[PDB]
């Protein structure tokens, strides 16, 4: 081997030990970032030894001399110093690790710098922004490679394991990014990265995967988009491709590389984002922040970073490629001091040039700035260089097989074990032709409440003495309870969360549980990435039989018959006993478990209640407001009749009641935090009330159950039966997000107020009535005939006036056209801002977001979509694309902001004099009582010659008339 | 000419097919695809 690739391994071994082995510290191991920079980052410091890892593993794949072998060893020792000092350097943060593993806050997270020299904290919590989940997610996912890959007390593994938990809910954490300075606009707002979302994802899979495919629903949504206020960051490759490879859709790889490609990719490397300015000749240096106004200047000049082109090359190596374009492209380097390439960290517009490349774009000759050698880019160039020369393997640097995720991944057949309950109850399914096993005949398999699975990971990763404590009650999804699990050598099987969470009305209708079967099947037909095949356990229990208790439901039944012929949920099933899934299973062992009016005088008002059970009931609130837990004289109490009534009317299954009951007794949703963190993790924004805007209280972020709950209680204004309407819908669009979510595409802000209007009105239409009877027979919904309404809602489907209901569905549901926002973009840059009923959506916007950002989304979902009404938003939007429409024919711009709804109104006005004159009833158009609108405008067709979009054209070319005096138009 | 798209914004060819188009982007998702069509006033429409 010394022949021909002894010598070059050996010129690597220089460049590697000038570049970066000459300064790493003897008594800590860590990396400072360079001369200037003394600390050591985490990311850096795990990033930058990877090229010595990488050499230790040629040298040793080689290694039969001693004096090979002591290179080996010392290349390999490095790394393990390396990993250590950070460890150590995490370690002396235990206290801050336990803390973020409850309350996920930005002043409890591990330090990104440490003292390169005691392994210590250099600056404090408040000065640098130190919550980057990547760094210590890439920190969990290089330790799990290099251990993999044979390099080398338990205390630090349950600090290990306590990290896993820290970087676990990393999917609705928020960041301050890989970049450790939050959003764009460069504030210290913390915000969610899917680099550190994928890098989470990918240190989870190589070291609970209930959080790990949470994670994989924030890659899927906001791919090839990095955040919320980012439309591509170039750290992306670090996701999609080495190191973490957390995408296995090949098609959103690609894109997501295309997409960095054709934004951020210059002469002189990648932009890390689009106006980015961090090294920029137009910033102010010695200012810590970024004012809104100045994002702008930041655009066409950011700096190009060649360190993104090492990921591109590295990509091309373990993907096998032709791509030796983004090497030989990487002549830009420093020296060729000797010969040490030296790879910069960035090449900035010399400040003279800014205007020939703002102007032409990726054009002018930039200088290099910045960190020299970047240490981070310099190792990854040296990894890929011995990668490409043949002298190392994608399958030594990656041990775990992460890069064989992009593979297509089969459908997995969940097997299904249905167990009763009661023997009784055995014998019934049997009689239907479901044979089964009771939960003591699969004795000594213990079946146990998901609860209990949840209380266990409580006690794993405990050690007192450094203050530990366990992982934090984590609900377990189907993904988790559907494993089998070895506890103190007996096999324990844990049914799903929606059976043992029987307190709230979903679980009384069997239909609803059949429902959350067939949502939990789905979910795991696509999400279940596990050695093993998944196990649901389902236990039919004493509810779930019919009236008479004799027979089974039918709808548990159809169910149970359909899993038996192998279909059910979108996914194969296959059903049988439980002891025969033991050998085919995801036995995992928890190892952690082993031992070792008048009269105000209520004196008495319910002596009426000694049954009709709704006057029951309603005699109820007045004692309960008025007179909860409060007595009745009768060894009674408000609130213990109240479940009293609650239990009589599940009995007679009459939903409204039950729902009133629920709702003036504060039912709430034990998994509803879930359901707003899914709803959330897929790049949708929640707003909780009826469309009034203050009311409507907006959930951009997650928000923990307290707080969620307490949100809906106050933004129902005390008015009943909606706060728990807002938590019902709210989990029925979290199981159609899990199940069907391109049933969501083209929606981002879900109004459940509008949505339960939606549901109300076609409540009135459909089974036609007033729409008040109908806003109290949809009370009287069961759960899931309210599911299979909203799913109505959704797809559009019906059981001379249907242009009005259309209207009306899509306002509710807050549908954009697609591309909408970015042609919101570009009208913005006409005019200066569109106004929505007085609220104001300034052209400034545009200075500071991108087009295809999904903060300037929200900006815009705030101006517009806020519009109480459904129909009347619908034509907001319409003028808002018509506007966008008739700007590209308009040569000229406008100084003013324009109003969008006079261009609604004036098409208004304009809808009267021309249908009056075709000649049609004056009755015949009817003014709106809340948008003045005639109802035949909403039941226009949107094109025609009187269509309603061909009005606003007509009433925007008559609203900007006095604006635009001349217009020169195409 | 803005007084085109004042009088009469349908006839004139160019700025029809725009008009047409944007109501597809926006509501095709609910397609003859005539719906999407509105050449009757309501009258002679609602004449029987
Ligand atoms: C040529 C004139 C029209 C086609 C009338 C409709 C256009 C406008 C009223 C102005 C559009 C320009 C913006 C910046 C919104």
């Amino acid at each position: 081997s010394r022949s021909n690739s002894g010598v070059r391994l050996d010129g690597y071994a220089r460049l590697v030990q000038q570049t970066i082995l000459c300064h790493q510290n003897p008594v800590t191991g860590l990396l400072p970032a360079s001369y200037d920079q003394k600390d050591a980052w985490v990311r850096d410091n795990v990033y930058s030894i990877l090229a010595v890892w990488g050499l230790g593993l040629a040298y040793r794949k080689n290694a039969d001399r001693d004096e090979d072998k002591a290179k080996a060893y010392e290349l390999e020792q490095s790394v393990v110093k390396l990993m250590r000092g950070l460890l150590h350097c995490m370690i002396r943060q235990v206290d801050k690790v336990e803390s973020f593993k409850y309350s996920q806050s930005t002043k409890d997270s591990l330090h990104a710098k440490y003292n390169t020299k005691t392994c210590a904290t250099v600056v404090g919590d408040d000065q640098w922004g130190h919550l980057q989940l990547d760094a210590t997610s890439v920190y969990l996912l290089f330790l799990a490679q290099m251990t993999a890959s044979g390099l080398h007390s338990l205390d630090e593994v349950n600090f290990i394991q306590n990290l896993v938990f820290y970087i676990e809910a990393a999917y609705k954490t928020a960041d301050f990014g890989i970049w450790e300075r939050g959003d764009k606009t460069n504030q210290g707002i913390s915000e969610l990265n899917a680099s550190s979302v994928g890098m989470a994802k990918a240190a989870l899979e190589a070291l609970l995967a209930d959080e790990v495919q949470h994670c994989q629903s924030i890659l899927n949504s906001l791919l090839p988009r990095a955040s919320t206020s980012k439309e591509v960051d170039a750290s992306l490759l670090s996701v999609v491709s080495f190191p973490a490879f957390a995408v296995e859709d090949s098609q959103l790889v690609e894109l997501t590389k295309q997409e960095i490609i054709t934004k951020l990719q210059g002469r002189y490397g990648c932009c890390r984002f689009l106006r980015d300015g961090y090294k920029t000749p137009k910033e102010d240096p010695n200012r810590l922040y970024y004012e809104p106004a100045e994002l702008k200047l930041f655009e066409n000049i950011e700096c190009e970073w060649p360190l993104f082109w090492t990921y591109f090359i590295l990509d091309g190596v373990f993907s096998g490629n032709a791509e030796q374009v983004q090497e030989y492209k990487e002549a830009l380097e420093a020296v060729l001091k000797n010969g040490v390439p030296l790879l910069p960290e960035l090449y900035s517009v010399p400040p003279d040039r800014v205007d020939e490349e703002y102007q032409n774009p990726h054009t002018v000759d930039r200088v290099p700035m910045g960190k020299l050698p970047h240490m981070w880019g310099q190792s990854l160039y040296i990894l890929g260089s011995l990668m490409a020369e043949g002298f190392l393997a994608p399958g030594e640097i990656d041990p775990l097989n992460r890069r064989f995720s992009t593979v297509p991944k089969p459908d997995v057949v969940v097997q299904v074990s249905i167990l009763a309950e009661t023997e009784e109850i055995k014998t019934i399914l049997k009689d239907k032709g479901i044979y089964v096993e009771t939960i003591a005949e699969v004795y000594p398999i213990r079946v146990q409440p998901a609860r209990i699975l949840s209380h266990i990971y409580s006690s794993l990763g405990c050690n007192n003495r450094m203050k530990l404590s366990g992982r934090p009650y984590r609900h377990m999804g189907v993904l988790g309870t559907s494993k089998l699990y070895d506890i103190r050598k007996t096999i324990f099987t844990f049914t799903p969360q929606f059976i043992d969470q029987q307190q709230f009305y979903l679980a009384l209708d069997n239909k609803m549980i059949v429902e959350m079967l067939r949502t939990d099947l789905s979910y795991l037909c696509s999400r279940w990435r596990m050695t093993g095949q998944p196990t649901i356990t389902f236990p039919i229990s004493h509810s779930m039989l019919d009236e008479d208790g004799t027979s089974l439901n039918s709808s548990i039944l159809a169910a149970l018959r359909k899993m038996q012929d192998g279909y059910f949920g979108g996914a194969r099933v296959q059903t049988g006993k439980l002891s025969e899934f033991l050998t085919t299973s995801c036995c995992t062992h928890l190892s952690f478990m082993d031992p070792g009016s008048g009269e105000v005088d209520f004196k008495a008002l319910v002596l009426q209640l000694k049954e009709q059970a709704d006057i029951l009931y309603m005699l109820y609130t007045m004692k309960g407001p008025d007179w909860t837990e409060l007595y009745n004289e009768r060894s009674a109490t408000v609130r213990e009749l109240l479940t009293e009534l609650y239990g009589k009317v599940g009995e007679i299954r009459h939903w409204g009641l039950i729902r009133y009951i629920s709702g003036i007794l504060r039912k709430k949703v034990e998994a509803l935090d879930e359901a707003c963190t899914d709803l959330l993790s897929h790049q949708k924004h929640l707003t909780v009330g009826l469309p009034p805007e203050p009311r409507e209280k907006t959930i951009s972020a997650p928000l923990p159950y307290e707080a969620l709950t307490q949100l809906i209680d106050e933004a129902s204004e005390g008015d009943m039966s909606i706060s728990i309407l807002t938590q019902e819908i709210m989990v029925y669009l979290a199981m159609y997000m899990r199940t069907q979510p391109g049933l969501f595409a083209e929606m981002f802000r879900l109004r459940i107020g509008l949505i339960i209007q939606v549901m109300a009105t076609e409540l009135a239409h459909s089974l036609r009535c007033s729409a008040e009877e109908a806003t109290e027979g949809l009370m009287n919904l069961s759960p899931s005939a309210m599911k299979n309404l909203l799913h109505h809602i959704l797809s559009g489907k019906e059981f001379q006036g249907q242009w009005q209901r259309r209207r009306r569905l899509d306002g509710a549901l807050n549908r954009v056209p697609v591309g909408f926002y970015q042609k919101v973009w570009k009208v913005l840059q006409k005019c200066h801002g569109l106004s929505v009923e007085g609220f104001v959506l300034p052209s400034s916007t545009t200075r500071e977001m991108t087009p295809g950002e999904i903060k300037f989304s929200v900006h815009v979902e705030s101006v517009l979509n806020r519009v109480p009404q459904p129909e009347y938003r619908q034509l907001l939007v319409e003028a808002i694309l018509v506007l966008t429409m008739l700007a590209d024919i308009e040569i000229h711009s406008i100084g003013s902001i324009i109003a969008v709804e006079k261009i609604v109104h004036i098409a208004n006005d304009l809808f009267l004099q021309e249908q009056k004159t075709l000649g049609a009833d004056d009755t015949m158009l009817a003014k709106d009582p809340a948008s003045g609108i005639c109802t035949l405008l909403y039941d226009s067709a949107p094109s025609g010659r009187f269509g309603t979009m061909t009005y606003l054209s007509k009433a925007a070319a008559t609203y900007v008339q006095e604006f635009l005096p001349h217009s020169i138009c195409a | 000419t803005r007084e085109i798209v004042i009088r009469d914004p349908y006839a004139l060819r160019p700025l029809r097919r725009l008009i047409d188009a944007y109501a597809f982007r926006i509501y095709g998702h609910w397609v003859n695809r005539a719906a999407l069509f509105e050449n009757t006033p309501k009258a002679v429409l609602l004449s029987l």
